[PDB]
């Protein structure tokens, strides 16, 4: 069974750990409560396969942002998320972007723009823009809500199809 | 100044007894908060509460006694009450802090290091040290880890006010 290390980045408060969470314990908790970093593996089965995900949840803290470095050169996927109401969390996702490629030498890397929060009625980040974003990298555009599960599954599926292209190579 | 004490246990079974001094003549109200949720006068407080985030290098974190999950905490003021001052800085081991969740955050949340921590200078209230039984706080650190999570439950099993 091929595995697959994914890796979960963005800015604080974007939802990564939410959005991991529902992939794995399949529930939403509403409170404040920042990561350290956590570690979870699943087996799932995408486009027929049996894939064996390991899953990185990252903290979204910029005053450790030296302490990336070591799990971007480990990850071979990321999902870059941000919230559809957080306009500076857009803004930081060429931040993260650009410490990957630098860490990992590559234009090619395998990557998800993910806007999450899609069940918020006040957006300020628009689809266009978002889509346009990601047309600029090269990389999928996923919406999503771990609030109610929509698109949680197709973001981290989308992911793993991204990187099993990067390995046909 | 006052003290308080910590008697802590593992997994139910006694270690010892860790005692604080809290500088009430630099950050009254940071002082007094711990006090009162130590004697639980306000009908609410530490004891039986854990200790959720051990890691090792860098500091025990607690105070969640009413979630006990690392995500809540109250202070006697409110749920957050603000940034008394940031006079004293994490110099080194014993050093007693408030956890936060930003800027004028603070509840009852609160840590000890384990080693200097500089970089938390300025961000959290430092408010008091260790007095007695450093060597208990060195001994749970071997139940932490490096993203903080327990192998064994390290409890408050009793807390109070000493003379
Ligand atoms: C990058 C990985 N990382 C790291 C980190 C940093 C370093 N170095 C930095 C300094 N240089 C000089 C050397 C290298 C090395 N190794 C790691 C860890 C072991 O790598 C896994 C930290 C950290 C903190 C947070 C998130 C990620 C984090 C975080 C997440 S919430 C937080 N901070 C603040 C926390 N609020 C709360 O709990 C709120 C929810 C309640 C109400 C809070 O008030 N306190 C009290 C003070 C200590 C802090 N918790 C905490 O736990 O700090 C952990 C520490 C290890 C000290 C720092
Ligand atoms: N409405 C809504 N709230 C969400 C959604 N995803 C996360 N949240 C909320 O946003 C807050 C932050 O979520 P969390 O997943 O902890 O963010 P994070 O990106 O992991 N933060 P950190 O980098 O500090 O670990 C929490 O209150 C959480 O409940 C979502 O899709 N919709
Ligand atoms: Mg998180």
């Amino acid at each position: 069974m091929t595995e697959y290390k994914l890796v979960v980045v963005g800015a604080g408060g974007v939802g990564k750990s939410a959005l991991t969470i529902q992939l794995i314990q399949n529930h939403f908790v509403d409170e404040y409560d920042p990561t350290i970093e956590d570690s979870y593996r699943k087996q799932v089965v995408i486009d027929g396969e049996t894939c064996l995900l390991d899953i990185l949840d990252t903290a979204g803290r910029e005053e450790y942002s030296a302490m990336r470095d070591q799990y971007m050169r480990t990850g071979e996927g990321f999902l870059c998320v941000f919230a559809i109401n957080n306009s500076k969390s857009f803004a930081d996702i060429n931040l993260y972007r650009e410490q990957i490629k630098r860490v990992k030498d590559s234009d090619d890397v395998p990557m998800v723009l993910v806007g999450n929060k899609c069940d918020l009625p006040t957006r300020t980040v628009d689809t266009k823009q978002a889509h346009e974003l990601a047309k600029s990298y090269g990389i999928p555009f996923i919406e999503t809500s771990a609030k109610t599960r929509q698109g949680v599954e197709d973001a981290f599926y989308t992911l793993v199809r991204e990187i099993r292209q990067y390995r046909m190579k | 100044n006052p003290t308080v004490f910590f008697d802590i246990a593992v997994d139910g079974e006694p270690l010892g007894r860790v005692s604080f001094e809290l500088f009430a003549d630099k950050v009254p109200k940071t002082a007094e908060n711990f006090r009162a949720l130590s004697t639980g006068e306000k009908g609410f407080g530490y004891k039986g509460s854990c200790f959720h985030r051990i890691i090792p290098g860098f500091m025990c974190q607690g105070g969640d006694f009413t979630r006990h999950n690392g995500t809540g905490g109250k202070s006697i003021y409110g749920e957050k009450f603000e940034d008394e001052n940031f006079i004293l800085k994490h110099t080194g081991p014993g050093i007693l802090s408030m956890a936060n969740a930003g800027p004028n955050t603070n509840g009852s949340q609160f840590f000890i290091c384990t080693a200097k921590t500089e970089w938390l200078d300025g961000k959290h209230v430092v408010f008091g040290k260790v007095k007695e039984g450093m060597n208990i706080v060195e001994a749970m650190e071997r139940f932490g880890s490096r993203n903080g999570k327990t192998s064994k439950k390290i409890t408050i099993a009793d807390c109070g006010q000493l003379e």
